[PDB]
């Protein structure tokens, strides 16, 4: 599998 | 066209992702309208005018509000815009706005290789991730019985000439995963293969 990024994204 | 034509529907359509496939689009994407569905899109960072050059997946999980973005390279977003012109900041805007009570979204995305640098299978991986999403929502870049099957690898090694044997591993993985589960793939392995080979478009 891949390795992932995790971001908080508030609008 | 050969290299991935708009037809990822059909092999998408084959590995059961219907239900979720809101359909094959160019940069210009608005993003997800969704609140209470799983929805997936294969994504391309060019116009339609230009005929597309660069195949990517985006996902929606509004159990866990979470978007994910599964670009076959594993690209930064600096070299995202840089080489390919491509943001996906307005859709993610919209995509929260729409279907998140908070105006919130988490954004995970791959931050690593499975393709190779002259390989023209980008919209097949896509089409194997979209697989893995459809069954497993909550953990789809890894740990999952379709992810497994491939390797993922630092970006900053992609041309390195030690880690091709990997790539092109993964390769023949994709190649086999979607002839056991597609049969418009079997029925065109010739044409798909030659069109999405690994040295595709290797320089001469």
């Amino acid at each position: 599998g891949v390795q992932s990024l995790k971001r908080r994204r508030c609008f | 066209m050969g290299s991935s034509e708009q037809e990822l529907k059909a092999i998408v359509k084959d590995l059961g992702c219907g239900p979720y496939f809101l359909g094959t689009y160019d940069k210009r994407f608005p993003g997800f309208v969704s609140p209470h569905k799983l929805a997936c899109a294969i994504v391309n960072t060019a116009g339609r005018e230009t005929g597309g050059v660069h195949w990517m997946a985006f996902a929606w999980n509004p159990r866990s509000k979470t978007c994910y973005l599964f670009e076959p390279f594993g690209f930064s977003d600096q070299r995202l815009k840089q080489v390919y012109q491509f943001e996906y900041e307005s859709l993610l805007r919209r995509s929260a706005i729409a279907s998140s009570p908070d105006r919130c979204i988490t954004l995970e995305k791959s931050t690593q290789s499975v393709q190779g640098p002259n390989s023209a299978a980008c919209g097949l991986f896509c089409c194997m991730f979209l697989h893995a999403f459809a069954n497993w929502p909550q953990t789809p870049m890894d740990h999952n019985p379709t992810m497994n099957l491939i390797t993922g690898v630092p970006n900053s090694m992609l041309n390195s000439p030690q880690v091709q044997p990997t790539l092109r591993r993964n390769q023949e993985q994709l190649y086999s995963f979607l002839e056991r589960h597609s049969p418009y793939f079997r029925s065109h392995s010739a044409q798909i293969r030659s069109a999405t080979s690994f040295c595709h478009l290797k320089n001469m």
